[PDB]
């Protein structure tokens, strides 16, 4: 048994987009159906429980309904403003064997920034970390509203991707990121290849830039 | 005493200004021990059930339904209800309720239900619009896994008539295709109303004893039979406040007493039919009762001419639940107690009297 | 009204554990459920397991059956919860959170336990800069910063000359390699006119250890610029 949950939903203020929660065996009109919601950085708090029904203290623009059709939930949040913008997640007792099944969270988000073309900034290595065998590999890029980093690396004549590994984002100041890559290096193969190319296709262009090994 | 005496220069004397009274701080709710609870056991874990159509019935008397033992537990599997709120039943006085019970299996748990009819809507229970109550279906295939698998609750099927809501399907008409009758064991298209059972412990997880035991609520004119246990405070005593025990409902402190009640006495009255006695829900122990202090307010003033200080005279009032000087007239406050005689100025009451002498203040 | 607290756990190890200790306050810790509830980070919520009244019942989840002990102490109000034989798949922030009925929701949680398994203990790493030489001195944004890697705790607060030399950082939080490495990164913007003006020194924050060492840049100002 799984609670399936959309990973991430994003729109502007206005109407209302509702989160899905659709069941996997059983019934959806058998138990009560839950919505938690998980501030980044606190405890979590209930929102609405009994979706017929909702508590107080929370706005009634936080609405939910329920879908005997195919045993799934929708929780219509209205109103999309700024002290909304977290993460929901879905939950419901269904397991037989004492078990309490959760689901598997969201993003939902607003959208405040313009749409910006990401910069393409590719970082070579350094002297005094090249001593016998040791560097990294940044190609850092800023300026772009959405966090679904979608980056490439290639050595001019491959696309190599073993140890592929990107860098967490982090919120900058006014609503920004800095997502970044990592990709693992060969210590005593420096020779191998005499280039290194990052190439990003984060919607918008797919210039890519070279670098030299160790000069 | 001037906005009384409507005047700006008054003489000597004790006036009368107004009249105070002290009011009730908190409130004390006292029941007795929760006796007479319902009888909700043997509903559950009970011998088996009669049939699927040929469910039982049982109506609910004056008891004490406590609620805290049902969604309390982990025994069950579903509890959905649809609009009772159950942590609010407690707080809710019912007269009707259906205690209905019969056994299916595990998948006919979600076709008994009000927003999914189908086969349990026309051929067997069925449920209403409202249904206001919970469903309390668990799984029983504790001990229901006897070999062979009984077929005794042989439910009703391919019926004609249309089931009503909180009745039974009993009907012996054999199934009729739309041809002749037969009248006898099928014959010329002809099925008997009887579906076979026998979900035995080897045959599947979806066909496994599933007793279900539907609860419903209905509310009518007649006065509440039928709910749930009350709350009670803690006793407080030497304290003006507002009893509410089981039957009496007042005002006044609530001290002990040295008073014995007979065994069945449980009020208490005095010669002008005035309760002055109770005696506590819980415990066996007689609580004193006594109206909290009142009475009116006098000041003693020696006229605005010579000076203007003045004092309060609380009549008949305890200095502890207002310089200070218990008299055997009230508190007065506001004045010196001299060992010294004088002639009566301004009278107080029992031999006390007030007067302005030397520095200069009131002297009692 | 309600306000619920718990500690007891900083850091583990394989095999060594702890019990974690969920004080009950302000509401009557007499008739209400207790169960645990965990989130992985960059997770969900996980179902840690429940527990009785009292002493009635203890629910594991199939999971955890056989390495999780869950107590009750119901006289002092107290919810003690012991590990042992701790997994690698363990690290999660534990939840305390009461049961209002046994089919509803939570009503108040608690405040979260940072219980990580890490290997690789304390010890003192070194500071590598960027020297953006090739294709970061004119073509796009010109930027430059430090990079931490292989230190075993997370105290670290890479600054620019303690407050001297700041222009606008957006450091980002590091990531897990193996099993015991973290690889720290910040970043600070430049305009693109001190790059052969005055030579950057990055000062690392690490506590436990001493990680004051400045490593020099090497602005390769002959290659590009
Ligand atoms: C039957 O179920 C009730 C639940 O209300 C439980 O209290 C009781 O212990 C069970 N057993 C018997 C023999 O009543
Ligand atoms: C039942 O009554 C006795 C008699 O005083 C009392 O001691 C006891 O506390 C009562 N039980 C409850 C649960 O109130
Ligand atoms: C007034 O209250 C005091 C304080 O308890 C008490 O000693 C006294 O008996 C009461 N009555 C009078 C008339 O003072």
């Amino acid at each position: 048994i799984v609670m399936t949950q959309p990973h991430s939903v994003s729109e502007s203020p206005g109407k209302t987009v509702t989160i899905s929660c659709t069941r996997s065996s059983g019934s959806i009109a058998s138990n009560y159906v839950q919505w938690y919601q998980q501030r980044p950085g606190s405890s979590p708090t209930t929102v609405i429980y009994e979706d017929n029904q909702r508590p107080s203290g929370v706005p009634d623009r936080f609405s939910g309904s329920i879908d005997s059709s195919s045993n799934s939930a929708s929780l219509t949040i209205s109103g999309l403003k700024t002290e909304d913008e977290a993460d929901y997640y879905c939950q419901s007792y269904d397991g037989s064997n004492h078990n309490v099944v959760f689901g598997g969270g969201t993003e939902l988000t607003v959208l405040s920034q313009p749409k910006a073309a990401p910069s393409v900034t590719l970082f070579p290595p350094s002297s005094e970390e090249l001593q016998a065998n040791k560097a990294t590999l940044v190609c850092l890029i800023s300026d772009f509203y959405p966090g679904a980093v979608t980056v490439a690396w290639k050595a001019d004549s491959s696309p190599v991707k073993a140890g592929v590994e990107t860098t967490t984002p982090s919120k900058q100041s006014n609503n920004k990121y800095a997502a970044s890559s990592y990709l693992s290096l060969t210590p005593e193969q420096w020779k191998s290849h005499r280039s290194y190319s990052c190439q990003v296709t984060h919607e918008g262009s797919t210039v890519e830039k070279t670098v030299a090994p160790t000069e | 005493t001037k906005c009384t005496l409507k005047s700006f220069t008054v003489e000597k004397g004790i006036y009368q200004t107004s009249n105070f009274r002290v009011q009730p701080t908190e409130s004390i709710v006292r029941f007795p021990n929760i006796t007479n609870l319902c009888p909700f056991g043997e509903v559950f874990n009970a011998t088996r059930f009669a049939s699927v159509y040929a469910w039982n019935r049982k109506r609910i008397s004056n008891c004490v339904a406590d609620y805290s033992v049902l969604y309390n537990s982990a025994s069950f599997s579903t509890f959905k209800c649809y609009g009772v709120s159950p942590t609010k039943l407690n707080d809710l006085c019912f007269t009707n309720v259906y205690a209905d019970s019969f056994v299916i299996r595990g998948d006919e748990v979600r076709q008994i239900a009000p927003g999914q009819t189908g086969k349990i809507a026309d051929y067997n229970y069925k449920l209403p619009d409202d249904f206001t109550g919970c469903v309390i279906a668990w799984n029983s295939n504790n001990l229901d896994s006897k070999v062979g698998g009984n077929y005794n609750y042989l439910y009703r099927l391919f019926r004609k008539s249309n089931l009503k809501p909180f009745e039974r399907d009993i009907s012996t008409e054999i199934y009729q295709a739309g041809s002749t009758p037969c009248n006898g064991v099928e014959g010329f298209n002809c099925y008997f109303p009887l579906q076979s059972y026998g979900f035995q412990p080897t045959n599947g997880v979806g066909y496994q004893p599933y007793r279900v035991v539907v609860l419903s609520f209905e509310l009518l004119h007649a006065p509440a039979t039928v709910c749930g246990p009350k709350k009670s405070t803690n006793l407080v005593k030497n304290k003006c406040v507002n009893f509410n025990f089981n039957g009496l409902t007042g005002t006044g402190v609530l001290t002990e007493s040295n008073k014995k009640f007979l065994p069945f006495q449980q009020f208490g009255r005095d010669i002008a039919d005035t309760t002055d006695a109770v005696r506590d829900p819980q415990t066996l122990e007689i609580l004193d009762i006594t109206p909290c202090s009142f009475g009116g307010v006098s000041v003693i003033t020696p006229g605005t001419n010579t000076s203007n200080q003045v004092a309060v005279l609380y009549q008949g009032v305890n200095c502890t639940e207002v310089n200070v000087f218990q008299t055997r007239a009230g508190c007065l406050i506001g004045a010196e107690h001299v060992n010294n005689s004088y002639e009566c100025d301004i009278p107080i009451g029992a031999g006390i009297c007030a007067s302005y002498q030397t520095s200069q203040s009131i002297i009692a | 009204e309600v306000q619920l607290v718990q500690s007891g756990g900083g850091l583990v190890q394989p095999g060594g554990s702890l019990r974690l200790s969920c004080a009950a306050s302000g509401f009557t810790f007499s008739s209400y459920w207790m169960s645990w509830v965990r989130q992985a980070p960059g997770k969900g919520l996980e179902w840690v397991a429940n527990i009785n009244q009292d002493g009635g019942e203890k629910y594991y989840v199939d999971s955890v059956k056989g390495r999780f002990t869950i107590s009750r102490d119901n006289a002092k109000n107290s919810l003690f919860l012991q590990m042992n034989s701790v997994r690698a798949e363990d690290t999660a922030v534990y939840f305390c959170a009461r049961v209002w009925y046994y089919y509803g929701p939570r009503d108040y949680w608690g405040q979260g336990t940072l219980v990580t398994v890490s290997s690789a203990s304390t010890k003192g790493p070194s500071v590598f800069p960027l020297a953006p030489s090739s294709k970061s001195t004119s073509g796009g944004t010109a930027a430059l910063g430090c990079l931490v890697k292989d230190y075993f705790p997370e105290p670290v607060t890479v600054s620019w000359n303690s407050g001297a030399l700041t222009s606008g950082v957006h450091t980002f939080p590091a990531v897990l390699q193996s099993s015991g490495l973290y690889s720290l990164s910040s970043v600070v913007t430049v305009p693109s006119s001190s790059l052969g003006t005055q030579t950057y020194i990055c000062n690392v924050n690490h506590k436990p250890s001493n990680t004051k060492v400045d490593k020099r840049v090497e602005p390769k100002s002959c290659d590009k610029t």
